[PDB]
């Protein structure tokens, strides 16, 4: 409910929500981890297709 | 007790796709060289497929 879904290369399809996804990454910039995390809200008839 | 595994790891598949022939007859080829045989050609499955 907090994190949701992490992300560390699943099966190809496996979605990617539950309905949030979160994981860490190694940032460009240097060698420090960061933790990034997105939230979805469905909009206009998402369900029908 | 333990809880759920492979639940999440699940990729819905189609109707036609599950029921494929391919599919089954490839997974039957699969158990009969173990059971019987034992050569380990692809060991990976890449389980993609």
């Amino acid at each position: 409910k907090y994190l949701g879904m992490l992300q560390n290369g699943y099966s190809d399809s496996t979605s990617a929500y539950v309905d949030n996804i979160s994981t860490g990454l190694v940032v460009n910039n240097e060698s420090k981890l960061e933790a990034y995390k997105i939230t979805r809200v469905k909009t206009d008839d998402y369900d029908k297709n | 007790e333990p809880e759920d595994y492979g639940s999440q790891q699940w990729a819905a598949p189609s109707l036609s796709g599950a029921a494929s022939q391919t599919v089954q007859a490839a997974y039957q080829q699969d158990l009969t060289m173990l059971g019987r045989g034992g050569v380990s050609k692809n060991l990976r499955t890449a389980n993609s497929l």
